[PDB]
């Protein structure tokens, strides 16, 4: 003949953002250099 | 044939293989796209695909590489650019 009335609450939870990401690039140059250190005739004498 | 470094984004370890590969491929192959080929392949095989190789002596490039996988030396007067991407 009792009937009580309660009240219930589950909890709370808590998310958060993320992200991901594969490898990365970059760009790169180059100039190929042409040297001559060269003279002309050096008189050798081996 | 000595090895000078110009330029690099890439571990010392994986430096020493881009010389030492070369250095094998311009004693075994008299031909520019034969040493270039050798020394892509080592790479794939060892670094996983897909590496690029360029050989020459007068060039000019502008190369996208993936982090920490680029070098760009010269063998003697031979320029050798040596990179990853894709």
């Amino acid at each position: 003949i009792r009937w009580e009335t309660k009240s219930c609450q589950t909890a709370s939870i808590a998310t958060a953002s993320a992200s991901a990401q594969a490898r990365n690039h970059v760009d790169a140059q180059v100039q190929t250099e042409a040297p001559v250190p060269v003279s002309v005739q050096p008189p050798s004498q081996y | 044939r000595k090895a000078v470094i110009k330029n690099a984004d890439m571990s010392e370890e994986m430096q020493q293989d881009s010389v030492e590969c070369a250095t094998q491929a311009l004693e075994k192959y008299n031909i520019e796209k034969d040493i270039a080929a050798h020394i892509k392949k080592e790479f794939d095989k060892k670094y996983n695909p897909t590496w690029h190789c360029i050989v020459g002596r007068n060039f000019g490039s502008y190369v996208t590489h993936e982090t920490k996988h680029f070098i760009y030396f010269y063998l003697g007067q031979v320029a050798i650019l040596l990179f990853k991407s894709g």
